[PDB]
RNA sequence: GAGUC
């Protein structure tokens, strides 16, 4: 139910949307602008993870 | 045209078909049947006769 | 009151019977939480008996489910109803309608 | 008939507006479905099923 | 009487004290599960979702 | 026991041959009591609050019966009122003379 | 690095219920932070005064009873909790009931105490039908922030009142419905100005300007804690 | 009127880049209030310098790649963003990158310079390949405040940059990552009330705590007018 | 008499 509907929501992808084509060094990053409205989960995104 | 507690609040209707016939009083089964076990009526065979 | 309903909360109020209808209708002579006291129209008035109809309300008492029974007044004190107006609700019965 | 309804009440003809979450002040990425509805409580109380 | 201090030994005692769910039917071996219980007041209990 | 016979000894309180069978508020459930209803035996003597509430039952059945006959009584004569005054106009001196 | 101090600008004041109150400037973020804790505090820590406790003389529980009245009991409970209190200096007090003969009781028709005073004098109260029926009755009404029922009175129950004396429900906190927005606001050049449109509505009882002051007060002290140890 | 007053408890510094910090008590649904006030000032109204510009010699576009360096251009870009830097009086700071031969190429190896202190000595910038690989360049370094795009700043630039001027994005807020979490805390008798345990993740050179003082600092001055 | 799957 409720699990299932916020993890596929999250990992879900949508065209553009705020900031398509971004560049994160890290996760924690990533978080920060999606609480800062300023970054949508569902933008497609390059990302340095280890 | 219509009666004082229906004129306090009348609801709106959306029903796109006259009902014709009233809604009969519900609660007549009982009080019909129970009224005929007493019912003097000489002829009519049911209950004490 | 049901906000949504089906037209058919008024009919089931009424035939539940644990409200007041008026008998006759006319004007309400006296209203108290607990009695209400009806003067007929002259029209329907019995040469037999005087017009005065009586509706003992009650109040507060104890259900098998271990519920409440209060009835509330309806209308208010000189106020004009005709036969067959709701008078005195059940508990769970708005002015005419059901309110579960 | 009820689509009407709701532009004579001023409102969304989907009956969906965007809401803010009380905790955050963030507003809900969706507008979300509201209005009122007719409720009731059942004879079952944990009062005694206690 | 019941004393708020009653309450606080009541805790040590429930401290790594673990107690059992049930529900029926009964189907399999889970349906009987151990938990540590956390009091809270309020008359329902309060079970985690993922079971 | 041998121990409980000592005991009653030291404290001193003997405590007459009776049982507690009074009847208690289930736990869990608490809240008003509104009204208390008694029903005494016919052979055995009633007691002062069998009285005092079987009295009210008398005061209540008085009142209600008697502001039964009063307001019904009224409205009888106000509709004699209504025959009298068709075919012989007094108002002055009818009203402020007796009813009867 | 020069950081803004925003002040308290506009304060508009519609009905005696409603109230709009603009603050400029604000910063980027903080419209959003301060809406909200603002709204939290707002009405669970507004202090107000509500009616606490009841006398009505010859009624001894709430489910009875007495004749001349319109409403029942319990009705005319729910009536007066709602009705609005200004109180001056003192914390808690009584007041007075009195009305006879024909017609509806309003709040006006308590005689009136010196410091103590009705915010909607024309709230209904109980209509009076028989001509000699009257009314005495004896009103406790108190301060208290957010809500405090009689239920958690009885729950520490030392105060064993003697029947008759019939406690009230208390919905102590004054602001009825409470938002904010916050919008660009007008600086002749400044164009990363924002303000903070607070909207609002209560119960008449704590002024506009006053609760929103006392408010940021009680908030401010709490941040004292933390700035300070560490 | 009761107000409650809330005392410090715990305070584990798991390291030093990381601090969690529990709190009580609260009152009802200030836990929250209080929680998501804080995070929002906390990352995106937060001061701070770092890296804006860079111009390598021989390097005068960001997509390229230079024999040698085995990483792209893009890529130490990205790296070096999270370089963190302490700055005492001035605004608006050059540091010099000049390394040869094989190695990864470290902090340190940047020029000291008198007031500027480098803070993570041992972070990897670039790994450089054959000792003939070189490479030299200017890092510009700015205070300004929270987080700013590139895509920001070309919006309303009239400034227009040179040959192979490489603007980088400036992540001047040193706070990492912060989350709160609520559960009842129940003083003696008194349930409703709850607990606020707050996790810190910053970027080592400030403390967490001080991190803290600041937050709480900022919100005070603007309360300045409505306490009075 | 009604709750659960």
């Amino acid at each position: 139910q409720d699990v299932v509907l916020g993890l596929y929501y999250m990992t879900r992808d949508c065209v553009n949307a705020k900031g398509e084509g971004m560049v994160l060094t890290g996760p924690k990053e990533a978080e920060r602008l999606y609480r800062s409205g300023l970054a949508s989960l569902h933008a497609r995104v390059k990302v340095r993870i280890t | 045209v219509y009666s004082y507690t229906e004129k306090k609040r009348i609801r709106k209707d959306f029903g796109k078909r006259p009902q014709v016939l009233d809604v009969p009083y519900l609660l007549s089964i009982q009080l019909d049947s129970f009224q005929k076990f007493i019912e003097q009526d000489p002829e009519g065979q049911y209950g004490l006769e | 009151k049901p906000l949504v309903g089906t037209g058919m909360e008024r009919a089931v109020a009424v035939d539940s019977g644990v409200t007041a209808v008026a008998k006759r209708g006319g004007v309400v002579q006296y209203v108290d939480a607990s009695r209400i006291v009806i003067k007929v129209n002259e029209d329907e008035m019995y040469p037999g008996e005087a017009g005065i109809d009586i509706y003992n309300l009650t109040k507060y008492t104890r259900s098998n489910q271990n519920t409440c029974i209060n009835q509330m007044p309806c209308v208010s004190l000189g106020e004009p109803v005709e036969r067959g107006d709701v008078l005195a609700d059940g508990p769970s019965t708005d002015l005419g309608e059901l309110a579960l | 008939e009820i689509k009407e309804l709701l532009k004579l009440g001023d409102l969304p003809t989907s009956g969906q507006i965007r809401l803010y979450d009380g905790r955050t002040g963030e507003q809900f990425e969706r507008p979300v479905t509201v209005g009122y509805m007719y409720m009731l409580k059942l004879n079952h109380l944990v009062d005694d099923k206690m | 009487r019941e004393e708020a201090v009653v309450w606080d030994i009541l805790d040590e005692v429930i401290r790594e004290h673990p107690v059992l769910l049930n529900r029926a039917p009964t189907l399999h071996r889970l349906g009987i599960q151990a938990f540590e219980p956390v009091l809270i007041e309020g008359k329902a209990i309060q079970l985690h979702p993922l079971v | 026991t041998p121990e409980e016979k000592l005991l009653r000894a030291i404290f001193g309180e003997k405590a007459s041959d009776v049982k507690d069978s009074s009847l208690r508020v289930p736990n869990g459930v608490s809240g008003t009591v509104i009204d208390v209803q008694v029903f005494t035996r016919d052979g055995v003597e009633k007691d002062k609050r069998a009285l005092e509430i079987e009295e009210m039952q008398l005061k209540q059945a008085k009142k209600d019966l008697s502001e039964e006959l009063q307001i019904l009584e009224a409205g009888l004569f106000s509709r004699i009122r209504a025959v009298l005054v068709a075919g012989g106009v007094e108002a002055e001196k009818l009203d402020k003379l007796p009813r009867d | 690095t020069e950081f803004l101090k925003p002040r308290l600008v506009d304060i508009e004041q519609v009905s005696s219920t409603h109230a709009k109150v603009t603050l400029e400037p604000l910063e980027r973020g903080f419209g959003h932070t301060l809406g909200n804790a603002l709204r939290r505090i707002l009405l669970s820590s507004m202090p107000g005064c509500a009616v606490t406790e009841v006398e009505i003389d010859g009624v001894l529980h709430e489910y009875s009873t007495k004749e001349g009245v319109q409403e029942d009991i319990l009705e005319i409970l729910l009536n007066l909790k709602g009705l609005a209190v200004r109180v001056q200096g003192k914390d808690e007090v009584i007041l007075t009931l009195n009305k006879s003969g024909i017609g509806p009781v309003t709040a006006a028709d308590i005689t009136h105490d010196g410091d103590v005073e009705i915010v909607k004098p024309q709230h209904v109260i109980c209509h009076l039908t028989d001509e000699n029926a009257s009314i005495s009755m004896r009103i406790k009404v108190q301060r208290g922030r957010g809500y405090v029922p009689a239920s958690t009175r009885i729950h520490s129950e030392e105060d064993e009142r003697p029947i008759g004396r019939l406690l009230v429900d208390a919905c102590y906190s004054p602001v009825e419905r409470i938002a904010y927005n916050v919008e660009a606001a007008r600086v002749e050049q400044r164009t990363d100005l924002d303000k903070l449109v607070i909207e609002m509505e209560t119960n008449g009882t704590i002024d506009p300007e006053e609760a929103i002051r006392r408010a940021a007060t009680i908030l401010a002290e709490q941040l004292e804690a933390f700035v300070d140890l560490r």
